[PDB]
């Protein structure tokens, strides 16, 4: 039982790490999109304020 | 000199002068108002026009209304006669008690002390609050900050400090409420009257109040800080004595500056802030200093919009402070009050050569154990507490005991908790934390340490918990 | 973009609450055990 | 026959007087903003009138022209029109004559029902009461929701904030608060009567009609004013409706009476103000909102005071309603109003769908007054309930030992106790009875899916058999020892008998 349990824990941790890696990839893509969008939004606010004087 | 309103847009009034113009920062008085409306000059636009920010509501102003030029910046009454009173930005009293009868009027705009006036001495100011005294000890004559979002304990903490330091402080004191709820202003007025620092009968008042609450137009909020600062400066120099100066919040000064910048023709900066944020804040925070002629202990509450410590306003304010106590919402949710963040607070005097090696080592041990606890919390989210090394569980237990032991009941938070306020002398706090780290209490349960004063009270609370078990 | 210690409980997602509970239950149990031992010591030390 | 007679009665009294009035020519009209030329003596934020009887406000006083915002439709104003200054800052009718009347942002009757008989007018833009007139909040404002009256209590003169997402139950809390005041307003003493004002900003007329009929069904228009500036009303009206309603409530608080005002929402007044400011060409700010967007609200919510006994003793509670986007409380207007108000009531969709209704997030909801402004019985019981839920929320994320198992059991029992229906607010003594039964380990035997059945049946049983005990609790305002012993025996008997 202990041998099989340790094998299963190794497999489960490997799969969990793989899933966390896929989720990290997706969230990194989302974070980059959001960061660029925030830069653009702040810059457009500044531009509109400057041109609206 | 006499001029003539030519435009009114929001809180910004454009006034035209046929004679010589008035210099920037001068106060002008609008003629034809039932109350007193004071405009302050902010720009010269050419063609004899001057732009100004109104220190009051600009309702009922008519294009053409005559304006008088006082010839000097806003001059407030200063002296021992302002103690126990309340004031506007423009210095007129709002306590419904009669005129302030002083011989000295001080202009609210002045140059900051020069570099050849700075005091370089620091000695701990014991406030009686465990977390503050241990991890971010204050200092006489130094500027203190209380960062944190909304609903974390800024006002309660500042009221607690007034309760402790101001009550037993020989020198005078000043409270400038900048852009805060008027309910709180009234509550403070009545609490001070009850305590006795404000005496309505004799001339023994020890506190002077200035109020610019959040119903005022931006012009008044941007200047009430300077009014309170002027009162404090006079008490520093002429009286030649120690002063305290509490401000709540010093973020409303910045914000009020931001509400008129766009109408004064300035392009905005990083996040809808005026281009002159840092300069405007510096020209004020640089007069709140302990020169060699006096000594101002300045406590400032600083709103952090949306808990974002990287916002330009708090981010800039960080550089003007000796000590900071960053109240944190994530710790106030846990019920640890005051919610001071032990890892995000700092002090200048926190060196082994100013406080001592025992105090310094205890503080650093506490901070290290809390950081290790934070590192472990990530693992506990996957393993569970049952699977930690029997040494790690010891770290977690010590960390939780230390986390609870930093909580303390205030004498002003009786209404919320219902408990009784405790003042913990510095030696007792050092002893308590040194013992908790050394392991002399690794058998008492965690909750014994929650909301108690010195460590012996934790022992007694644990004894009571055991007896009624 | 990096990661820092004590971030699982900073997000406050599901793992944050799960970890908070996994900690609180364990330490409530240990506090109960320690309180029982404290009562026993109290009684045994009266004389 | 008499129809035409009463028609004539109107003409018989007319306005003969024609006066010599100052004027101005509309240089340019478009998007709801006129640029008048002339009006050399027009004041700031004064009320002017157009050739077609349409009103407006002179908001911008530039050297060459006056920027006027039209309180209504804009298609009827041409270039070269005539604008006559009325010589009066914008003001609205006030008085008890408005009670039960639906009015627009400018105080014009909107439901037919004739005109308003108001004898007095008040300026919308009035300064808040000073620091001296006020006095700390003492009385409780009875809302009728168990979770609000127990865990986040509201006093009279406080400024709570109801903040949440769309469709979480904010207007429902507002309507429950309005309806509950019926019991106090029907009674005799005038120190408890609370007149309610509901400002409906940006809500479609159908929603306000549903709300008004709901109040009428509960017979709650005897003391309610409804100031509706709906979506189709020009932005200068949705921007001004909160101030009109706040003046109608300032009248009450200044005349020794108590008032409750409910701005719904303020996040739409902010949008209307932004539209106005952008069409006057004022430079935008963050998220395009003007710079003076905090002021806009701070000057409005600072008028909800609690006058001391020298100034009448009247009070004006405020319950602004904000709407966040996907729970982003960190947005701009939400943070402004959160830093303006006293308390908060966080409604969450995750709690709304998990079955907890009202969704009040008791973990985050706050109330600075807290202890004060709570009845002694509620203060006694809700304190222990608050501690029990606080402990429960810590160990809740999972689902062994007897102590913690019973802790979870008690927490869950209390949680299902706090649920409630719509438009059925409870008397405070009834809430005390239910919470006492729940918190004194009585319901720990029952299943948690049956707690609603208990609550309901217990209420129905007590309201008839033990009316005397409830009257005792209300009158004496505390759970005395004899009252506690009674409550004990009633609950013990009822639990077994069910
Ligand atoms: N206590 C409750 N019990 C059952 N249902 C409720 C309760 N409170 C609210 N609801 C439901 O939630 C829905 C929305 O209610 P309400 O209008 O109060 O929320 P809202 O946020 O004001 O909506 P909106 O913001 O879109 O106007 C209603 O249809 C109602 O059925
Ligand atoms: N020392 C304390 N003990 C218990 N609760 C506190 C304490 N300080 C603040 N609070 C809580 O915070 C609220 C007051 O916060 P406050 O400090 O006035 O807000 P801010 O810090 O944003 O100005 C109270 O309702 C109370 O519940
Ligand atoms: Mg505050
Ligand atoms: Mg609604």
């Amino acid at each position: 039982s202990t041998t099989s349990e340790q094998s299963a824990r190794m497999t489960a941790m490997d799969n969990a790490s793989k899933n966390a890696s896929e989720m990290i990839d997706k969230l990194t893509l989302t974070f980059n999109r959001t960061r660029q969008a925030v830069i653009t939004k702040e810059l457009i606010e500044i531009i509109s304020g400057a041109a609206a004087l | 000199t006499t001029g003539r309103i030519v435009a009114v847009i929001g809180a910004v009034v454009d006034v035209q002068f046929d004679e010589g113009l008035p210099p920037i920062l001068n106060a002008l008085e609008v003629q034809g108002r039932e109350t007193r409306l004071v405009l302050e000059v902010a720009q010269h636009l050419g063609e004899s026009t001057v732009r100004t920010i109104a220190m009051d509501g600009t309702e009922g102003l008519v294009r053409g209304q005559k304006v008088l030029d006082s010839g000097a910046p806003i001059r407030i009454p200063v002296g021992p006669e302002t103690l126990g009173r309340i004031m506007n930005v423009i210095g007129e009293p709002i306590d419904e008690r009669g005129p302030i009868k002083t011989k000295q009027f001080a202009a609210i705009h002045a140059e900051a002390p020069e570099f050849v006036e700075m005091s370089v001495e620091q000695e701990i100011l014991v406030t009686g609050i465990k977390v503050v005294d241990l991890l971010a000890p204050y200092a006489k004559g130094g500027k203190i900050g209380l960062f944190g979002g909304a609903g974390v304990g800024k006002t309660v903490l500042i009221m607690e400090l007034i309760n402790n330091v101001a009550k037993a402080h020989g020198g005078y004191s000043v409270f400038a409420g900048v852009g805060e709820r008027t309910r709180e202003g009234n509550d403070l007025y009545h609490e001070m009257i009850e305590s006795g620092v404000i005496n309505l009968k004799d001339a023994t008042s020890k506190v002077a109040l200035v109020y610019g609450q959040m119903n005022e137009p931006p012009g008044a909020r941007a200047r009430v800080a300077l009014t309170g600062l002027t009162v404090a400066e006079y008490f520093r120099d002429q009286e030649g004595q120690d002063v305290l100066l509490f401000i709540d919040n010093i973020f409303r000064f910045t914000q009020a500056g931001s509400e008129v910048s766009a109408l004064l023709g300035r392009i905005p900066s990083a996040v809808g802030y005026q281009p002159t944020l840092a300069t405007d804040m510096g020209t004020m925070q640089e007069r709140i200093t302990t020169t060699k002629k006096g000594s101002i202990t300045s406590v400032q509450a600083i709103y952090v919009p949306a808990d974002d410590l990287t916002d330009p306003a708090p981010a800039t304010t960080f550089a003007h402070l000796d000590a900071t106590t960053v109240l944190s919402r994530a710790i106030a949710e846990l019920g640890i009050y005051p919610a001071v963040d032990p890892l995000d607070s700092t002090s200048r005097i926190m060196d082994p050569n100013i406080v001592g090696s025992e105090h310094y080592d205890v503080a650093r041990g506490v901070q290290k154990i809390l950081q290790d606890y934070k590192s472990l919390q990530d693992i506990i989210a996957i393993l569970g507490m049952d699977e930690l090394s029997e040494e790690d569980k010891l770290t977690v237990s010590r960390a939780r005991k230390i986390q609870r032991f930093l909580s303390q009941p205030f004498q002003v938070a009786e209404v919320f908790t219902g408990h009784l306020g405790k003042l913990v002398p510095l030696k007792e706090t050092i002893k308590g934390f040194q013992q908790i780290l050394a392991g002399e209490y690794d058998h008492l349960p965690e909750q014994a340490f929650y909301m108690v004063g010195p460590i012996e009270e934790a022992v007694a609370k644990a004894d009571k918990l055991a007896e009624e078990h | 973009v990096r990661s820092s210690a004590g971030a699982v409980r900073d997000a406050g997602g599901a793992f944050g609450k799960r970890e908070q509970a996994e900690e609180e239950r364990y330490f409530r149990a240990r506090a109960k055990e320690q309180l029982a031992a404290l009562k026993k010591h109290h009684e045994n030390e009266i004389s | 026959a008499e129809v035409s007679s009463i028609l004539e009665e109107r003409i018989l009294g007319a306005d003969t007087s024609v006066d010599l009035e100052e004027t101005g020519r509309v240089l340019s009209i478009g998007d709801g903003i006129a640029r008048v030329h002339g009006l050399r003596n027009v004041q700031a934020e004064e009320m002017v009138e157009f050739s077609s009887g349409l009103k407006g406000m002179s908001l911008n006083l530039e050297p060459d022209n006056v920027g006027v915002v039209v309180f209504g439709n804009d298609k009827l104003i041409k270039e070269g029109d005539i604008v006559k200054r009325t010589g009066a800052i914008v003001d609205v009718p006030v008085g008890e004559e408005l009670l039960g009347r639906v009015v627009d942002a400018l105080g014009n009757a909107i439901d037919g029902k004739g005109p308003i008989g108001s004898k007095a007018r008040r300026r919308v833009g009035l300064k808040a009461p000073g620091i001296i007139p006020r006095i700390s909040v003492r009385e409780p404002m009875q809302t009728g929701i168990k979770a609000v009256d127990s865990l986040v209590p509201i006093g009279r003169g406080q400024r709570e904030l109801i903040i949440g997402d769309r469709q979480t139950g904010k207007t429902s809390i507002a309507i429950d608060t309005i309806i509950n005041q019926k019991r106090f307003n029907d009674g005799t003493d005038e120190k408890k009567k609370l007149y309610c004002i509901y400002v409906a900003i940006g809500q479609k007329r159908s929603t306000v009609a549903q709300l008004v009929k709901r109040l009428t069904d509960a017979d709650a228009m005897k003391y309610t004013i409804v100031v509706s500036a709906t979506a189709s009303d020009a932005a200068p009206l949705q921007y001004l409706a909160p101030y009109s309603g706040c003046s109608m409530g300032e009248y009450f608080r200044d005349n020794g009476k108590h008032a409750l005002i409910i701005y719904d929402d303020l996040s739409k007044q902010a949008v209307a103000y932004r539209q106005m400011s952008l069409l006057l060409r004022r430079p935008p700010g963050r998220e395009a909102y003007p710079g003076d967007v905090f002021y806009l609200h701070s000057r409005l919510l600072e008028r909800a005071a609690k006058m001391n006994d020298a100034f009448g003793g009247g009070s004006l509670t405020a319950l602004p309603v904000i709407e966040t986007q996907a729970g982003d409380v960190s947005a701009y207007i939400p943070t402004n109003v959160i830093s303006i108000t006293d308390g908060q009531i966080f409604l969450e969709t995750e709690l709304f769908y998990k079955g907890i209704r009202p969704a009040i997030n008791v973990g985050l909801s706050v109330s600075r007054v807290g202890s004060a402004a709570q009845t002694r019985a509620m203060k006694q019981v809700a304190g222990t309930m608050k501690l029990e839920l606080a402990q429960y929320r810590e160990v809740a994320a999972f689902a062994l030992d007897a102590a913690t198992q019973q802790l979870l059991s008690r927490g869950v029992r209390l949680t299902e106790l706090l649920k409630q229906g719509q438009y059925s607010p409870m008397a405070i003594e009834e809430q005390v009875a239910v919470i006492y039964a729940g918190v004194r380990g009585y319901l720990d035997k029952l299943e948690p899916s049956k707690i609603t059945k208990f609550e309901n049946a217990f209420l129905s049983h007590v309201i008839s058999q033990h009316q005397a005990l409830l009257s005792k609790i209300r009158t004496d305002g505390k759970i005395s020892e004899e009252s506690d012993a009674k409550l004990k025996e009633i609950v013990t008997n009822f639990l077994a008998g069910f």
